[PDB]
Parts: C-alpha cells; structure tokens; sequence
C-alpha cells in the first residue's frame, strides 16, 4: 500500500507463533526441479515424472504444482537461465575441471543481480565497487580487457591493438568477470554471441536451492578471496543411482524448502523497489 | 483519611508505649489522645461492608477510659488497655479493608465505604493527631494544594514491555538493522543490532535512538547507566512482528558510540549525558532519549576482520546496548517500588476477597496494564487505596 | 519494506523541500533510446552514439549511463520487448496502418503487467476482470476463439472443428487479446512459432516513456472504449530529419525525465513478470 | 491572590460607585471596605519588578480615610477618593504585571512576586472580600480542590497541526489513499481522499478514521458538525513526508457516508453520534475519534461516471470531508478561548518588558507549544498567570 518507502516495523516479543504454514505454501507454491539429461538417461523411464508427481502428493504438493526442467549440462544452462518457480531446486553434478564454472553458475542463480546494459563498442566501462561485476553469457564469450591509466592511455596494453588485451574469459558459455575498481578498461567483447552486462549483486536469491551431486565443497559465489562462505541453499550429496538422489529430494523437500523462501524481489512488497 | 490514620496511629502508639512498668509521663499525652478517641468513638454505630466476599460486620463503641493516676504502668493497666485497643485494631483494619476494595470513577480521591464517609464527618475531627508518615502528609498537602512528592527506590515507571523495531528488515531476516529493547519496572535494556555491521552506512556509522515517555514525572533521580545490554547479547530465535516466522540474532557485543542520553520534560532538554557512565542525576524529566550509534572499528585484527564481511552472509550481529536503571527518584503521583507493600496489600486484600473488577482499576490490580493507562481517575483511586494500605500497614 | 508496506505514512504539510534532485538522479541512474533502425539509417553516420553521449553529457548525464539500443520497426520490438535501464525513452515512428500494432507495444510498456502460462490444448480459458487480457508474442500469432456456454458446447462454434473458431489475430507479432469475462473460451493459436500468457495489467510503469515521431495521437493503451488517456510519458513530436528529433529529445531530457519515475526498472528487463 | 483580586475589586467598586450627588447609603458598605483596605495597607513598603524591562517601583501607603458624615457625595469628596484610588490602581497594576512575568517549576500555583508574597500574609487578609469574578471563584474552589469550571466559547483546546497520513503511495503519488487533516484552536478539519474512488475497495467501501487527543477533559461541549471539508476540497500540491518530492491532490468532493462521531473518556465511549449534523453535545470527553466512508455511488451519470475510470491514470480523486467545531465547552483548567483576553494579555506584558524565557512556560508564551505539552505544573502556572490577569483587567483593562 505504501509501496515506495521503507517504514520501520514494530514487534512485540512474547507475540504468539501463528500455526505452521507448510502445507498452505505447499498447496499454492509451485516447485520446479532442474537436472541434466544424464540423470533422466541412467532413470530410463518415460513416466518418472508421473511417479515423482504422485510421491510430492504424499509429500503435500498437489500433483500439478511441481515442475520438472531437463537440461543438457552446467555449461549450457548458465546461458540465460531462467527460474519461473515459486521454488527452484537445481541438481548440479560436480566436475572436478568445471570448479569455477560452477561457482559461476551458483554466484548467478543464488543471488540477485541488477543488471545494466554494457555497450563496449561505445564507452570505457570502470568496477566502481566490491559487489560491482561484469556478468557476461552466451553461446561463446571471450572477453580480453585493457586497464587504462588517468590519461587514457593502456597500461601493459595498447587501445588500438586488441591482441595485446589481457584475456579474461575464453570461448565461455557463462563468466563473472572481477576487475579493479575505479580503473576504466576498454573491453574487447565477442558481442556477435555473447552479452555482457555491467551487474551489481543486491543480495541472496531465497528461492533458488542448489544440490551439488557427489563432489566436495567447492562453490564460491564470492568474488572474496578470504570467504567461502556455506549459505543453506547449497547442498551437497553423495550418489550412485540417481533414482535414489530424486528419492532423497522428494524424502526432504520439507527440509529443502525451508532452506529456501519465497523470492525477496518478487511479491508485491517488493513493488517499487526493483521488480513487482 | 486524616481520621482513620489518627486512629491507627493512636492505636500503634498504644501498642508500642502502653507496656508493663512504664512512667506514665511517657505515655500521658497518648493516654489523651486515647480518651479522646474513646470519647469520639463512643455511641457510634459503624458498618463495614459486604462487598466481594468481605463480611458485614457491626461494631459498636462503649468503652471506658484508661487510667491516669498511676505513677507506674503496671500489668492491670496494660490487660485493661490491651482489651480496648484490640477491638479498635480490628474495626481500623475492617475499615482499610472496606476502603481498600472499592474504587469511584467521578471521584476516586473521597472515601467510598460508609465507615470512611461518616468518619469525615466534623463530629470525628477530634481524633485527628499527628500527620508524620509520608503517605498521609502527601494527602495532606496535596489537599491543601501544595507540592509534595513520594520518594521511591527502584520506582516501577516503566510498564513492562519486550519488543523490537526492524529499520532495514527482509523476508529472509538476515540483513537486519533495528532495536531491541525492554522496558521493565525501574530498568531499561535497549540494544541496536546491525548485521551488516555498517558496512555500507554513511561515514560507516549506523545511528539508534529509543524514546521512552514516562507517564509521570520523576524529579531527582539517581540512575546508573552501563554501557551494555546483556538481555540482549546472547543469541536468540525471536518470533517476528506479526509472529509468522522466526528470525535469529547472533549478536557480537561492540562499545556503543556518541551514546547521548536526554532527560526531558515538555519536549525540553533538562539534562543531557554524553559518554557518561555510572551515577547521573536526572533532576526533573517526563521522557528519556538514548541516542547510540554503532561505528564501524576503523581497524580490526584477523578474527574481528573474519566476523563482519563485506557482503551476505552476515553470521555475526554488531550490536550495541544501553542499560538505564532508575535507583531512587521522586514523584508527584503514587507508583509501586521495590520497598513499599501498598500495591502489593491492595492486591491482597483484593485477591482474599474475591473482590470483582471495577471501573477504574484493571483486574487484579495488575500494574503493567494500571501504569500503561494511569488516567487522573486511576490516580486518584490509586492514591487514596495506598494511603489506606499504609495506615492498614501500622496495624497490621 | 515488505514488513512495514501496510502502514501509514504521515507527513506535515509545512515540511521545508529538499533540493534538486535531478543532479543526482543524473549522475546514478541510466538512459536506454530505443529508436527505429531507420533512424540510424537516415542518420547515416557511424559515430552518431558518441555524439548524442556527449551531448547528453551536457545534461548531466555520465559518459557510460546513456545508451541507444536499435530495433527494426515496430512489429519485431514488439516481440517481447527488454527494458535495460533505468529511464526508457522508446522513439517510435507512427504509421498510419500500424495504429492497433503501436498501441498494443505502448500497452505493454506503458503498462505493468503479470502473466501465467496458457495451455491452450488442454484447458478453457477465460478472463475474470477488465485487467485480465491474454497477451501473445512471438514470430507469428493467429489467435482463434470458441466461446463456450455452461454446457461447454462452443457458441457458433465446434469444439471440433477449427475452421469455426472466431478469428481474433493473424500473423501478429504482439497482440493482445480481450474477450468477454466469465465466458470459457476454447482456443487454438500457432503455439509453434509464438506463446500466448494470461496477463493481469497492475499498473502504469512510470521508468519508460514513448515518444511518438510524427502522426497525431492515436495511442490507445486502454481497452475500455470509454476512455483513450493520453499520459504524461505519452509525447508527440512532429519531425524531418531525424537529428533535429534527436536533438530534442537530449535538450528537454529534463522535462521527459521529470514525466518518469526511477521506481519501476525490475532485475530482469522483460516488460511483464511471469509467474508459474 | 485573594487579596490582590479584593484590593482590586475594591477598587472598581469605588471607581464604579463614588460619584458625585450619590446617597451615602448606596456606599457605606463600599467605604467601609475601602478604610479597611486603606487602614490594613497603610505603613507598609512594596516593591515591584526586577524582572526583564519592567522597572523596580516602590509604593509608600500613608493615606487618610475616606469620611463618611456625608449624606450625599459631592465633587471634593470624589476627587480625595479619586487621587487614593489612582495611586492603588497603579500599584494593583504594577502587583499583577510583577506576578504575571514570573514562573515557577516547583510551586506554581504559589506566589512568584515579593508584593504578593507580602500580600499573603496574616494582616492582609482583612481586606478580603467579595470573590465572585469566575476566574478567582474557579481559584477558591481550586485552593480547596473542589471541581473547577471555566466556560471557553471556543476553547483553543487543539494545538495548530496541518498534516496528512498516506495509507496507500507510491513514488509516482497518482493512486493515493489517506487522510488530511486542520486541527486548530477548536476546529478540526478532516478529509479522506482516494483517488481510485474505491474501484477495487472491498464493496466500493473506503473506510477513514481520525482520532484527535485533548490535552484536557471538557464537559458540557456544544459542537457542530458539518458535513464537509472546505479546506481540503481545491487543487493542491503538497510535499512529501520526507520532503523529497511533491504530489497533487485535485479533489472532487462526495458526501461522506457512515459518519460517526465517536467522544470518549479514558477509551471509554461517552456520546455516539450517527449520520447527525448540525449541533450536538459531548458531555464530557477528552478524544474525539470520527470515522467516515467513502461510498463509491453506484449509479453515475456520463459527467460522473468519466471523473472516475476503471484503472489508472486518476485525475479526479475522490475525497469525503467533515468540519467540526466546538462552540462553547467546559474544562477544568484554564485554556485560551476566542472570547477572552488572559492569554493576550499575560503574552503582552511578557513581550512589552522583555522578559526572558523561564523554566516553565514555551520560549515565549506560544499556545501550540504550551497546549501540545500542558503538563501539571504548566497549569498551576497558567492558572496563576491568568487568575492574576484578570485581577489586573478588572482595573488597566
Ligand atoms: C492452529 O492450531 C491450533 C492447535 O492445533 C488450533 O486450535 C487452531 O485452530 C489452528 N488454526 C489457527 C488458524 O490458529
Ligand atoms: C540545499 O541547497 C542550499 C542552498 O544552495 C544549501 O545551503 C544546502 O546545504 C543544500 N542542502 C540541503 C540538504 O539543504
Ligand atoms: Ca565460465
Ligand atoms: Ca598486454
Ligand atoms: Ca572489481
Ligand atoms: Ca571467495
Ligand atoms: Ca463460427
Ligand atoms: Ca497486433
Ligand atoms: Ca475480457
Ligand atoms: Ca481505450
Ligand atoms: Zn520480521
Ligand atoms: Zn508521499
């Protein structure tokens, strides 16, 4: 109602617990699943998602609500991934070459971005801050950088001369992209398939669940070197079969779900803020 | 009022002086005082009242006078005083009893039971004697329109109340910036949690300010003021403002900063403390302001530099605290305290007697919801009970 | 926000102003032109961006906060359309014959809006209030509608046979639908080259502005007959040459701006948020 | 103060009645109350004023008595009288400037002026007489704790507050809901505005509530209420609460329905009125809570039915006001009043001799700020002044 502004809340403590909202939320949220195509192969079974359906049913979800996303590889869904869901779980297998790549993929979905239009061809671009990054995807972005000085001139590279840029990103389907600040960098961009947007992370992304399938403690959704932090929504679980990893999904979605919350920017609440 | 504490003190004189072996000079001009009463009280028929579960009791006065021509005190003496004052002890403390569960909503000041009431009639002005103790030279003064105040260590001012305000809050609860606080009695415990720790605040201060109205004034006031506030350093899973969810604090304790506390009365700096910890003296005040602020430590070793990142997610809370506690003060209206039993004797009494609920006072006398709400009416009945309670204290 | 949205605002009414905040505004936020491509055709040169940049500059604008995004006409920026920056100033040619189409694009830009999927082959669809619309995009929409009765027989219409369906769309690019509310309609639309969503208009979206580049008004962002409002973010401009066009839109960029508000600009750039 | 206001009173019973040609007999009353005063004041030293601008005067009273052998008063008689009676009149004058200008945190109600303070002791109190001024009877009454009663036509019982609450905006500020509100003096001006005109209320139904807190009690309270807001009912535009900004408000005035008119004491519901206008009486109350709804009209001609659409943009919003003003009323405290002149003229006598700001009263006698916050000892103090305003207007005035 008062949707611009920010007015302070009071709460009295010894204010009583309303009733567990669980199987209300469950009963109008919608719940999709992410996993790769190799999962569905080793399942090897055309109505899996009938017998997953019916087992959220017990679960509490009525058999409408969640929603079951293939994709090929972590490569390919870091390109332009879009998370429809009122709950998104992500299955993503771990690669023991494919460590940065992953944290990449998680710092963009387990986070909210603001995200800028970059035009490179048009304007030296500058990281003015620690949560200010250049956030490109694509079908192949390679991205080389030329740090430049007060007076515009490179520095350990050349304007006129690309092949001197320093190289940054090379042929990737997803990069984050941490540079000094306050340092203007001509950019080099394979803009013909590939955008780069100048992005800031406002915070965390409550809505988005991560279950790294049998690797270790890798992700980094932190350009700091000195946090690796852990956050509630990236899990990590040994397997062998992924019917049993689907099993264990549907057997503590309770738990999974109150790791998550409902997406923060989204709602009316959040109207006028950024979005809805 | 002045009457039935003339009696009670008459009668606790007489119990304290008229013992076994005494001069009679020590007790002469309370053996006057006595005959008086006795003389005033004699031929009168009194009725204390059947409210609640109170029985009605008749009393009657047909009593001799004591002796004065003894040199002595002796053992007689005191049987034959001892039989006079009992009765009269009773009928005193049934007539505190009767006054002290009923309560008026035009005028709570004037005596409401029957007894009271004839009492003030001018045939009884008699009796009255000496008005020494403070709760009837209150009444007194306050009758004759006079400044008088009731003293008061550890005054119950503060309703009590446990509640917090979110500044910057979120679904989620794990960028929070707000205030904590309790209200209780003579104590305030107010703390600012960051869980940012001012990373992105201007000059990385982030400002805290509670106000507490006082519902009377108070006027010479010892306070200690502590710099922090253990009820909230410890970590805690608090319910939220309409108690949907719970929320977690962790909080990590750091020095309050610019700590300004105002003493205030009619929107009016009276006193003003800045970085001052220990004994102030709020001299005259109806509202407090803590004014504190979390500043940001410009430099921090390895282990304070891990607890406060930059960014999400923030595990350890920057709170700052303010403990305010109000020793002894002073005031113009009645209020309960750590010493005095005038509440706690009017609540008895009301509670023994399954006294119903009235239109002035809360049920069961409960102070929180009687100082939340302390209107004039309130006030008034309140004072007069308390008064009533005391002289009922020098009896029984 | 969210905790404190249902509660009241009190302000006095003696309270002193604050000082401009154009300055500011200027110098933190980001300016996306969408101009037809002809434009840049009529303009002939190469280099015209960094003029225009310079030019803003003028205004208060930084070097990298305005930037001009190209589209071909109005029918293909029509097909989901991406807001990037904080303020949008689509220049957009008028065309006699195009009227409906320009509408529809103001409609869904001018317009908040908030769309669920439709299933056209599985389920009946209706509308249940005036700002419920079913709005399709993609590279060709034919909309095609049976309306249905209680009995769910189709009124002049088959449920069987296609060919009796009422034609509402043909080969449309963008268009949005309004049919009778409380009534079942069946539809069939070429789900294969373009996707139809039931859509809630909120509210206006005060960040982006159309300004109309010749012609009369003729923009109709409201199906209601009743009523055609012409908006403050709703201008006109006569025009021969594109760069006088340009021109004024840099020097009354103040007062286009001042017509706008930097409270609807959502994390992702689409023109309506989707919900599953 | 009983003695300034008989030394006073005295003194304009002698101005109003020692003339010449009159029978003794009309006077032998009055001259004996005169020679008492003259006989009780005499030998006596007085000082007024060393407070601000106002000088230190000292007053020496060796006067004879007034005779009384005359059957009739002829014009020497009257002069005599005349020439004592101007010397009195300036000093009572100069007594009551002296307490007007002074304050006390602590005993307020007592005496702050040295003459007074003489004025109170033992062998003053013969010239005590008559006390039937409303003002020093309320003082009696008061001294004894008696209930008090002052009659205010139009009670200056609101502190001045022009303010607004938004219960639904926005940045853009074109879909607002919320009330604005004139509280002054004894009139509060209220009015709901939404500018959808209720579309997607619940039922077309938009409910506005305000509540208005006295400072003090008043009994006894003619109003009226009028149906709407005059103030609230032109093209405005306003800041934002936060100043930030600036919104506009281009009212179109509906009758407002449901209104109720709520007087309450210590949250208690005293007087209810429903859909009644004109004059009404609260009897004794000290909130005032009125709510009103906006009714979306069902049936609207073309002209109304295109002021409100179905969506945004709204260029009409639609707004309900109420009027209310308190005629005449009761209070226990003294307060300003529209037909009196004790506030005036304590603040004139504050303002002509300078006197600095004292711990009691605002930075110079202004009624919001002494309204807003009119503590106990603020009253004891305004009774005093004003009590000793009225004396002083019996006389200068
Ligand atoms: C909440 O739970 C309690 C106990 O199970 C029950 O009495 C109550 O009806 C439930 N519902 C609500 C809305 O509180
Ligand atoms: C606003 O402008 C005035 C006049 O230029 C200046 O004095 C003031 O400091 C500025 N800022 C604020 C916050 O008033
Ligand atoms: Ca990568
Ligand atoms: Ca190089
Ligand atoms: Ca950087
Ligand atoms: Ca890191
Ligand atoms: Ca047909
Ligand atoms: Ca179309
Ligand atoms: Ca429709
Ligand atoms: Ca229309
Ligand atoms: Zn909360
Ligand atoms: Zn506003």
């Amino acid at each position: 109602q008062n949707y611009g502004i920010n007015l302070p809340i009071t709460g009295s403590m010894d204010t009583a617990y309303a009733n567990s909202t669980q199987e209300e939320t469950f009963l109008t949220s919608t719940l999709c699943l992410y996993y790769p195509t190799e999962a569905a192969t080793e399942i090897n079974d055309n109505s899996w998602k009938d017998t997953l359906s019916q087992l959220f049913l017990t679960k509490g979800w009525p058999t409408g609500s969640v929603y079951f996303k293939e994709y090929t590889d972590i490569a390919s869904f870091s390109v332009d991934p879009q998370l429809y869901c009122d709950y998104n779980v992500v299955l993503m297998k771990y690669d023991a070459t494919l460590q940065l790549d992953m944290s990449e993929l998680a710092d963009l979905i387990l986070n909210e971005w603001l995200c800028n239009p970059m035009d490179i061809t048009l304007y030296y671009y500058q990281q003015t801050d620690e949560a200010n990054k250049w956030i490109s995807m694509g079908s192949s972005c390679t991205i080389k950088v030329c740090p430049l000085n007060t007076q515009t001139l490179g520095i350990g590279c050349l304007t006129t001369d690309t092949a001197t840029f320093e190289e940054v990103a090379t042929a990737e389907k997803l990069v984050i992209t941490d540079v000094v600040d306050g340092v203007n960098h001509k950019l080099d961009v394979t803009t013909a398939t590939c955008t780069i947007r100048n992005c800031k992370k406002l915070g965390p992304r409550e809505n988005v669940a991560v279950i790294q399938v049998g690797g270790s403690d890798v992700l980094d959704i932190t350009a700091d070197p000195t946090t690796a932090p852990q956050t509630e929504r990236m899990m990590r679980i040994n397997w062998k079969k992924w019917w049993q990893v689907f099993y264990t999904v549907v057997d503590y979605v309770n738990q999974i779900i109150q790791a998550m919350s409902k997406r923060s920017r989204s709602l009316n609440s959040a109207a006028f803020y950024y979005r809805i | 009022m002045d009457v039935l504490y003339s009696l009670s003190k008459t009668l606790k004189d007489a119990r304290d002086k008229i013992v076994e072996g005494t001069l009679y000079s020590n007790v002469s001009d309370l053996i006057q005082q006595f005959n008086q009463m006795i003389i005033t009280m004699n031929g009168n028929e009194f009725q204390t009242g059947g409210i609640g579960n109170l029985p009605i009791r008749n009393w009657n006065f047909d009593f001799g006078l004591l002796g004065t021509t003894l040199l002595n005190l002796d053992a007689n003496y005191v049987e034959t005083a001892r039989n006079t004052i009992d009765y009269f002890v009773d009928f005193v403390d049934n007539v505190c009893m009767d006054e002290m569960v009923r309560e008026s909503q035009r005028n709570g000041i004037a005596p409401q039971s029957d007894s009271l009431r004839k009492l003030s009639g001018i045939k009884f002005k008699r009796i009255n004697f000496d008005n020494s103790s403070e709760y009837i030279e209150n009444w007194n003064l306050q009758n004759r329109r006079q400044r008088t105040g009731f003293t008061f260590h550890k005054p119950n001012i503060f309703p009590y109340s446990a509640s917090f305000t979110l500044n910057r809050s979120q679904p989620a609860h794990d960028n929070l910036m707000g205030t904590m606080w309790l209200n209780a009695g003579s104590e305030i415990q107010v703390a600012g949690f960051d869980y940012s720790c001012a990373i992105n605040a201007p000059a990385n201060i982030q400002q805290f300010e509670h106000i507490v109205q006082l519902r009377r004034v108070l006027t010479t006031a010892t306070i200690t003021l502590l710099p922090d506030a253990e009820r909230f350093s410890f970590p805690r899973v608090i319910n939220s403002a309409d108690g949907a969810t719970t929320w977690y604090f962790n909080p990590v304790i750091l020095r309050p900063n610019n700590v300004e506390v105002e003493f205030l009365l009619n929107g009016q700096i009276i006193n003003t403390y800045q970085a001052r910890f220990g004994t102030i003296i709020a001299r005259n005040f109806d509202t407090i302001r803590l004014s504190f602020q979390l500043m940001r430590p410009p430099n921090m070793t390895p282990a304070v530099a891990a607890l406060f990142p930059n960014a999400q997610p923030f595990e350890h809370h920057a709170t700052v605290g303010l403990t305010l506690r109000i020793e002894s003060a002073v005031c113009e209206s009645v209020l309960a305290d750590a010493s005095k039993t005038m509440l706690a004797n009017v609540t008895s009494v009301r509670q023994e007697y399954a006294i119903p609920v009235g239109p002035v006072f809360p049920p069961g006398m409960n102070w929180t919801d009687l100082i939340t709400n302390y209107s004039p009416s309130r006030e008034d009945n309140l004072q007069r009970v308390f008064t009533v309670a005391s002289i009922r204290s020098m009896l029984v």
